[PDB]
């Protein structure tokens, strides 16, 4: 729980992608457009509560010291292996642990943002690993989280 | 760098207590656990004739305050959740 110099100016940069006027604090409602445009949906008191976990001096707003300081408290960071192969057992119609490539393309060229059918050849080149038209996604989502 | 590690999630909750609502519902919804725990143990077990229109009163008392409890902790989960979102974002600037 202490800084890094390196990482002051980062969070600097950080702070305006939150500061939506410049104004030097960060409001509920601007953490309610930030938080929004993540696709998430925070209701005002979950907002003010965000916030007040953060306002040292009590003022209802976020400057840059209090959100600075906030980071130094959670820079601990955790792999998501687990998180990831959940996502793609969803996708996993039989629970065999097992997608065919053929579903793969068909999920990722019509669900979310998508990608390219070239895109999705180069994925799933890498996630065939034995060429037998199936994603073991376990053991693909163990090679991209080496 | 960070490559697909996220910040990690909180251990005990010793925060969002911030909230004075959430400490108000916290206290009261464990202090009527602790009443009506008493209440149905007293009312089965302390008692030579079970009157069971008691039992069932305090049985229902008694889900409603573990209920509460549980609410005020799955909305500290998600507050806890909400606020690593925004430190994910900013950490993005790290790399
Ligand atoms: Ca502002
Ligand atoms: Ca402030």
């Amino acid at each position: 729980a202490a800084l890094t110099e390196e990482q002051i100016a980062e969070f600097k940069e950080a702070f305006s992608l939150f500061d939506k006027d410049g104004d030097g604090t960060i409001t509920t409602k601007e953490l309610g457009t930030v938080m929004r445009s993540l696709g998430q949906n925070p209701t005002e008191a979950e907002l003010q509560d965000m916030i007040n976990e953060v306002d040292a001096d009590g003022n209802g707003t976020i400057d840059f010291p209090e959100f600075l300081t906030m980071m130094a408290r959670k820079m601990k960071d955790t792999d998501s292996e687990e998180e990831i192969r959940e996502a793609f057992r969803v996708f996993d119609k039989d629970g065999n642990g097992y997608i065919s490539a053929a579903e793969l393309r068909h999920v990722m060229t019509n669900l979310g943002e998508k990608l390219t059918d070239e895109e999705v050849d180069e994925m799933i080149r890498e996630a065939d690993i034995d060429g037998d038209g199936q994603v073991n996604y376990e053991e693909f989502v163990q090679m991209m989280t080496a | 760098g960070r490559k697909l590690e996220l910040t990690k999630a909180e251990k005990h909750f010793h925060n969002f207590m911030m909230d004075t609502q959430l400490t108000k519902r916290v206290k009261n919804a464990a202090a009527n656990v602790l009443r009506e725990t008493w209440l149905i143990y007293k009312n089965t077990k302390l008692v030579k004739k079970i009157d069971h229109a008691k039992v069932r009163k305090h049985q229902r008392k008694f889900l409603q305050a573990i209920h509460q409890l549980r609410s005020v902790k799955m909305e500290q989960r998600k507050l806890n959740d909400q606020a690593n979102t925004l430190v994910d974002l900013a950490k993005t600037q790290l790399e």
